[PDB]
RNA sequence: UGAAACUCAAAGGAAUUGACGGGGGCCCGCACAAGCGGUGGAGCAUGUGGUUUAAUUCGAAGCAACGCGAAGAACCUUACCAGGCCUUGACAUGCUAGGGAACCCGGGUGAAAGCCUGGGGUGCCCCGCGAGGGGAGCCCUAGCACAGGUGCUGCAUGGCCGUCGUCAGCUCGUGCCGUGAGGUGUUGGGUUAAGUCCCGCAACGAGCGCAACCCCCGCCGUUAGUUGCCAGCGGUUCGGCCGGGCACUCUAACGGGACUGCCCGCGAAAGCGGGAGGAAGGAGGGGACGACGUCUGGUCAGCAUGGCCCUUACGGCCUGGGCGACACACGUGCUACAAUGCCCACUACAAAGCGAUGCCACCCGGCAACGGGGAGCUAAUCGCAAAAAGGUGGGCCCAGUUCGGAUUGGGGUCUGCAACCCGACCCCAUGAAGCCGGAAUCGCUAGUAAUCGCGGAUCAGCCAUGCCGCGGUGAAUACG
């Protein structure tokens, strides 16, 4: 199932559902999500989230930044998306 | 608790089971060697010094 | 942070020990540990002489104790004073038969420990660093070398965002088992940190 | 076997002598 | 395990086979859980140390080669959920 | 194997019949690098090819080898949108290997209660053209043929 | 035809070095394919996310964090929690107002720490026959100046390490080309494991990387023999045991041998294919070594170090608890689901290591763990020692079983001041899940994977199924 590590940081239940629902955008494609790992953690600047998820298809990493923790998240999301939409259309060139 | 801790090391307490081995370079409780008086680290900076007598880069 | 030690990476090579003697279990430790005692006594007390390295002997009850050196002079002393005053607090500590001993070295700009601790001082001195270290470099290559490789590392002129400055002329293969390389390192602690350096003298082949 | 104390195969797995492997 | 001697501190020892003598009280406070509830001491209330607190444990016959520790428990738990 | 070829080792040949067919089948039985275990079940299913059916169990296993080696296989290749099941020969080595496995394979799944026999018998079967291991190369050459229409993708 | 308000610090053109393309060409790596063994399911061990807690100290974070720091968490360790204590400190240098020194032992008390306390008495340079005396070894108290801080910041740092990556690269000097950034060289053809080497060429050289020099293994020589040997004879109590010998085996130090050097074949050359001899050929296999740099990678908790912070407290001692908590989730691993297997009994063949308040032969008590005695060995000369799988012959007969050994009851041993929490082992009884594992996913190209045992660090003991080594048996396959 799905793993969330707050890093060098007091996290909560309430977040950590809300992370969990962030990351249910990606139920939209259908396809199996295999042991997703978010990762909160601090930083001068601001926040920043990974995820690193396995697929049938692939695995899909990536990093958000940002100031406001929840932007951080929604980016980190922006950024799967696009790499979950990239590894189930890729070979479709086949002409 | 840092420095004190190395001195409590070296006058032998109560029991002799609270013996440990810390190293003599740094405080270290953790993998000092027997044979050298030193930890891991100590031990290697050392031996690339060339100041541990006949001690050389393995190599089989 | 990768590179192996040159020196090290050489011990029975090229280079050789400067603790040499024989133990076994029993007393291994307790010899070692006094060497390490002799070489902070003395590295400390002996800063201003200059040198490099401290060979160490052992029989029984017997240490040789040998130093090289840059200037002798600050060891040695008047009619040879000092070098007695130490071979004394030596055998104070040794517990055991000392003799302090004075080896000169020959161009002490063609010693790895030497010529990096004076960039070393040089920079606790406030100097620009990249023209420190073209100098000490600049130095080897005219007293002679097969080639030369200077390293300073940390706030260079007290930048607040780390950088570490490099030179070298000639020759310095590290990757190659007979090469005469001498490497030393000092230390600068400025008003606003600590600053490595570290040099390398190519000697030759053997 | 290997995780069985009380045999032969068991006792040298985990290195000690009983009745099931004596000395 | 412990196979020859039968271990009690000699501290709380010594505390049991006094008021037993002269006229037997309670309220023995102790931080020693490895000590045995020796059958001198059946029925007393000892209060043993958990580590933030002295709980204390009628004696009874019931539990004999028992450690006085094995009563005052060191963790709270309640649950999950 | 980006590189050059990749060698196929020769084989030491066997202390029994002198041919190196039977090591790789004894190898082909070995489990756990064990190969004096892998040796006597050979043989012991050899007392028992002679036993039963008498006969040169040198011939009826070279001849059960001969009964699996498959001529004619399917190796896949993606084409646009579909995966084809194409058909082509199989290699003499991979014949022999192929053969080997099969036996073995198929062998280990009869009922019989010791290896020796399972061996003996799943080869005496295959000899005749019976067994597991024969079926699977019917069944891989059926496979092929009826894709004989993609034997132009061929390489 | 054609505004404005408002708004912005730009919008742009061409070219450059990169990065990228579901662009192309060429080419590498267990990258895929071919193939063998696993993981993901079971029970258990171990780390981590959570939650829990007085505390469950701390760090590590995609690959490169998760049997990682920890090569030994019951006390100690220990950095956390609770309670009881100390202040100039457990520790460094220095200065003083009292006393003294040094040192060994009880006491009273307390969980201990600490607090309160009865003793003996200081050599020495010494006015000394004397009281006495001065000093300063060293202790205390008072007082400071200070110590101490695993407290913060690895984006202020040194040092060392991980990583891309053993990948074939990265650059400099002068010259030439461009207004310039920058190009050239370094590209091109050919070949290599390789910016390897050959041939071209406005370039000509040079450096850091490749290779080689170092270690291990494989063959032969020498030097050498309290290890080896009826190889040789003799004795032989039958143990290479004695004599005797270094031929062996070995041991461990120094040499030799491989060079595409020789033949054929091709090439313009480098070099590729094939052959011979050779223990070994095309880098003989394995190691050590890892460019300029990257990841604002990692570590202030190994150490160091700037700066910020705390000074009867963020310091220091102690007893106890905790770091082992358990609804859960992941990662690494152990043992398995059996007959190519399990069990018993007899019987073989290693290597590398390690051993004095240690390794224990052998004898005895014990079913046993262990406990008694007790010899040898600073160890090629004693000991750990048994290697294990294998070999033999016997039982089991497809059964959740004579598979598997979790869990629990009870009885013991050993370490240790102490095995409640929390040790390992032994014996009796108990014999759980597990019938070969979803999506998914790992390793390995040969003495390798698989499988089998042995040693070591750390260590009282040990939670090691981990790690670092060592030999035994020994495969499969690679079109591409
Ligand atoms: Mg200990
Ligand atoms: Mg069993
Ligand atoms: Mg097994
Ligand atoms: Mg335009
Ligand atoms: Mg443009
Ligand atoms: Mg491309
Ligand atoms: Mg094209
Ligand atoms: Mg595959
Ligand atoms: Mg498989
Ligand atoms: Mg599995
Ligand atoms: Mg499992
Ligand atoms: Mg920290
Ligand atoms: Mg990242
Ligand atoms: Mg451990
Ligand atoms: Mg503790
Ligand atoms: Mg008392
Ligand atoms: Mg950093
Ligand atoms: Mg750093
Ligand atoms: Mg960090
Ligand atoms: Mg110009
Ligand atoms: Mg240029
Ligand atoms: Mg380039
Ligand atoms: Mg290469
Ligand atoms: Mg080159
Ligand atoms: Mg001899
Ligand atoms: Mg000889
Ligand atoms: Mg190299
Ligand atoms: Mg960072
Ligand atoms: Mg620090
Ligand atoms: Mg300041
Ligand atoms: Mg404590
Ligand atoms: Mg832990
Ligand atoms: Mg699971
Ligand atoms: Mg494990
Ligand atoms: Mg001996
Ligand atoms: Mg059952
Ligand atoms: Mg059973
Ligand atoms: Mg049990
Ligand atoms: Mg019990
Ligand atoms: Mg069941
Ligand atoms: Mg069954
Ligand atoms: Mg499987
Ligand atoms: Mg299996
Ligand atoms: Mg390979
Ligand atoms: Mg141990
Ligand atoms: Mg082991
Ligand atoms: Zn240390």
């Amino acid at each position: 199932t799905m793993n969330i590590t707050s890093k060098q940081m007091e996290i909560t239940p309430a977040i950590r559902q809300h992370v969990a629902d962030r990351l249910a955008k990606l139920e939209k494609w259908q396809t199996h999500l295999i042991n997703p790992h978010i990762i909160l953690s601090k930083e001068p600047q601001g926040f920043v989230a990974d995820a690193t998820i396995n697929t049938p298809n692939g695995v899909l990493v990536a990093s958000g930044k940002h100031e406001d923790m929840y932007t951080a998240i929604n980016e980190l999301i922006n950024k799967l998306e696009r790499q979950l939409n990239k590894l189930q259309h890729k070979g479709e060139a086949r002409r | 608790a840092r420095k004190a801790l190395i001195e409590k090391a070296k006058r032998t307490p109560k029991f002799k089971v609270r013996a440990y081995t810390r190293c003599v370079r740094c405080g270290r409780a953790r993998s000092v060697y027997r044979f050298f008086g030193l930890c891991r680290i100590c031990l290697r900076e050392l031996a690339h010094k060339g100041q541990l007598p006949g001690v050389r880069k393995a190599s089989w | 942070g990768n590179k192996i030690h040159p020196i090290g990476f050489r011990l029975g090579i090229t280079r050789d020990w400067e603790s040499r003697w024989y133990a076994g279990k029993k007393q291994y430790r307790h010899l070692l540990l006094e060497d390490q005692r002799i070489r902070g006594l003395l590295e400390k007390e002996l800063y201003s002489a200059g040198l490099a390295r401290v060979d160490i002997e052992r029989a029984a009850d017997n240490v040789a104790v040998t130093v090289h050196v840059a200037k002798p002079g600050v060891v040695i002393g008047r009619g040879g004073e000092r070098i007695r005053v130490l071979r004394e607090e030596l055998a104070k500590l040794t517990g055991k038969n000392v003799a302090l001993n004075v080896q000169e070295v020959q161009n002490p700009n063609l010693s790895a420990p030497l010529v990096a601790q004076r960039v070393a001082e040089q920079i606790e001195r406030r100097f620009a660093v990249r023209r420190a270290i073209k100098q000490a470099v600049q130095r080897v290559m005219e007293s002679g070398a097969k080639g030369a490789k200077v390293i300073v590392s940390g706030r260079i002129g007290g930048a607040e965002q780390a950088r570490t400055e490099w030179a070298a002329q000639g020759r310095v293969p590290l990757h190659t088992l007979r090469a005469n390389i001498d490497y030393g390192f000092a230390l600068a602690r400025t008003t606003y940190g600590v600053l490595g350096v570290k040099a390398y003298i190519f000697l030759g082949e053997v | 076997g290997k995780g069985d104390r009380r045999t032969r195969r068991g006792k040298i797995w985990r290195g000690t002598y009983g009745k099931y492997r004596p000395r | 395990s412990l196979k020859k001697g039968v271990f009690v501190d000699d501290h709380l020892l010594e505390k049991v086979l006094e008021l037993n003598a002269k006229g037997e009280k309670r309220l023995i406070k102790t931080w020693s859980r490895r000590s045995t509830i020796v059958p001198e001491m059946v029925g007393h209330t000892i209060a043993v140390y958990n580590g933030k607190q002295h709980v204390p444990v009628y004696i009874t016959e019931n539990m004999v080669g028992h450690k006085l520790g094995e009563f005052a428990p060191t963790r709270t738990y309640r649950g999950h959920g | 194997a980006r590189r050059r070829r990749a060698e196929v080792r020769q084989l030491q040949p066997d202390l029994v019949y002198g041919d190196v067919l039977v090591t790789a089948f004894i190898n082909k039985i070995m489990r756990d690098g064990k190969k004096n275990l892998a040796a006597r079940i050979f043989y012991d299913a050899c007392k028992i090819i002679q036993e039963k059916t008498g006969q040169e169990p040198l011939k009826v296993f070279k001849q059960a080898v001969e009964n699996v080696k498959p001529r004619m296989e399917v190796r896949s290749r993606r084409v646009g949108g579909a995966n084809y099941q194409v058909p082509m020969e199989v290699s003499p080595r991979r014949q022999q290997s192929l053969a080997l496995r099969w036996l073995v394979q198929a062998a280990n799944q009869r009922p019989e209660r010791r290896a020796a026999v399972r061996i003996a018998h799943e080869l005496m079967d295959a000899a005749e053209g019976k067994g597991g291991a024969v079926k699977k190369k019917e069944d891989v050459e059926r496979m092929a043929e009826a894709n004989r229409a993609y034997a132009h993708y061929r390489w």
